[PDB]
């Protein structure tokens, strides 16, 4: 993904304020709330029951901080999140089997989180900057596909 | 489909909303233009500035019909009818659309609400306009 | 929405295919697994194979869950409501399956039915399968 | 797109029976009867009011002539589509800004009009090496966008 230079500023200068601890997990726990079908999953991360239950797993706020950790990391080579995201690609695709529209649906739900977390901070063209970043990172992670 | 828990998350969420309605609707419009620029292409005859008052304008108009989508969610189809025409026989618009301005209407309240946007409530929101989307495409399928 | 010539349309297609329901049921199945790999991960139980009586046996259920559809098209919802808590709340199926299968069971006619699959029929069974298509996962939105 | 020997084989020997001046017309316009909002973007082509004007129309005819023939193209060059298809990407993408699921839309609707025409012959397997086709041609149109 190309990023204008001010455009990587907004990113990366987002991404610093960032809660490592919190925001990976709501991220997608929200995604197994929102989108159900998603939970099929992550059967052995326990009660997915109610939303109450998926919000407290502390399996899910553990697998969220490591998915996070993945988008920092796509931050550093956006120039090459393909090469980047090869083992992951494998992973979730030859693996997992993961329709790639559940990479688009997480990436967009990890962009409610930072909206809910940032306030009008996160104005539209901030949005924007990140809105590119998850599409690059999302066809990355579905580069194994195709 | 919508809950009756749905239908109640929904409607104290909008309430809250209150008279932000309009500018809500403005800036999630603002956020789909910069976001997904082929959303552009629908609309030459504005000004997609930020402080356009075309839409600024039609910010409001949006609001006002998701209102009454909210007040008669239970009769959507009928209450909507006028509007899906327009999208889908007059102007034709691509269905894949609706669900880049449905995103941009959740992130515009998701940072507008802190208090409000909870997981439940997020998740009722997304089956709202969901549910809006598809009846305003229905002259389709 | 299903006009009064789409349900005639479909009505009629159907009813060429007649007794060959089940058979094409099972190479519709067979097509979507071949062509769409990451199907497969929801039949863990079943011999995939070409002669596969799981296969073949499968297909003559969602054949007949198709007839239903079409003998009740304007109250598929009630019809089809059992299918729908199985597909959504048991097996959860990603939504965006239901279109691979349904491509397929298109594609499948149009092998079959030469003469039938004009681009009025091809329309109007293209949006009745986009019907079933949301009452199969009308328990997420 | 990598295609198995035996697939290679199915698909090149299938398009060789193909009518070019007739598939290429056909498809696109079952496209635009079936997918009606793709219509906003041949309004210069005419009266598509009906299936039978759109299928008749001979501006829909000749412009199909012009898409199957880039799908041949396509065909030759299975090792480097995103080279093959950059500059109808481009105009796809930053011109006409069509959203790219419709590139998909159009491949499965020639998918259609493929087993329409052979029966029999557009076996599982060869359907099954189409769809990498399609699907191959669809990403690299799109290309401009990521
Ligand atoms: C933006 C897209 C995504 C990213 C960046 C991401 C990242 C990750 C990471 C870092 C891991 C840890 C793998 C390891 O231990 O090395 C992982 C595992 C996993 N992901 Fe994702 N993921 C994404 C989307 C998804 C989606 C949408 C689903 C399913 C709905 C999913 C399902 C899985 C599963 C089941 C595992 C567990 C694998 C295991 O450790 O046994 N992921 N993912
Ligand atoms: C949540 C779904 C949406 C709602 C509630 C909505 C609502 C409205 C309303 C109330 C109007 C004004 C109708 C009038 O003037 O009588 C309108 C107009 C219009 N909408 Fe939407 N809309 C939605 C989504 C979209 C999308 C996704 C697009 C395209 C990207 C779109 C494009 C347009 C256009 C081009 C007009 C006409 C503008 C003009 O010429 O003044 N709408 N919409
Ligand atoms: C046109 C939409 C579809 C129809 C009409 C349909 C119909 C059916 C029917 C009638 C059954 C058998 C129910 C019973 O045994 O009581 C069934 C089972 C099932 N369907 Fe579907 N189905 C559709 C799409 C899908 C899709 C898209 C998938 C997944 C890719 C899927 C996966 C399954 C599975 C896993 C079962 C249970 C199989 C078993 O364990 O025996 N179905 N479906
Ligand atoms: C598999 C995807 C597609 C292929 C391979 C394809 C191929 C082509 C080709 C070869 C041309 C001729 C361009 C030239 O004169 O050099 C063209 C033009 C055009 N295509 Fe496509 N196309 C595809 C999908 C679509 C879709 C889905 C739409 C819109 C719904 C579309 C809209 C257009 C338009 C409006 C033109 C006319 C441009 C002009 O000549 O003024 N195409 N396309």
């Amino acid at each position: 993904v190309h990023l204008t230079p001010k455009e990587k500023s907004a990113v990366t200068a987002l991404w610093g304020k960032v809660n490592v601890d919190e925001v990976g997990g709501e991220a997608l726990g929200r995604l197994l709330v929102v989108y159900p079908w998603t939970q099929r999953f992550f059967e052995s991360f326990g009660d997915l029951s109610t939303p109450d239950a998926v919000m407290g797993n502390p399996k899910v706020k553990a697998h969220g901080k490591k998915v996070l950790g993945a988008f920092s990391d796509g931050l550093a080579h956006l120039d090459n999140l393909k090469g980047t995201f090869a083992t992951l690609s494998e992973l979730h695709c030859d693996k997992l089997h993961v329709d790639p529209e559940n990479f688009r649906l997480l990436g967009n739900v990890l962009v409610c989180v930072l909206a809910h977390h940032f306030g009008k901070e996160f104005t539209p063209p901030v949005q924007a900057a990140y809105q590119k970043v998850v599409a690059g990172v999302a066809n990355a992670l579905a580069h194994k596909y195709h | 489909v919508l809950s009756p828990a749905d239908k109640t998350n929904v409607k104290a969420a909008w309430g809250k909303v209150g008279a932000h309605a309009g500018e809500y609707g403005a800036e999630a419009l603002e956020r789909m233009f910069l976001s997904f620029p082929t959303t552009k292409t629908y609309f030459p005859h504005f000004d997609l500035s930020h402080g356009s008052a075309q839409v600024k304008g039609h910010g409001k108009k949006v609001a006002d019909a998701l209102t009454n989508a909210v007040a008669h969610v239970d009769d959507m189809p009928n209450a909507l009818s006028a509007l899906s025409d327009l999208h889908a026989h007059k102007l034709r618009v691509d269905p894949v659309n609706f669900k880049l301005l449905s995103h941009c209407l959740l992130v515009t309240l998701a940072a507008h609400l802190p208090a409000e946007f909870t997981p439940a409530v997020h998740a009722s929101l997304d089956k709202f306009l969901a549910s809006v989307s598809t009846v305003l495409t229905s002259k389709y399928r």
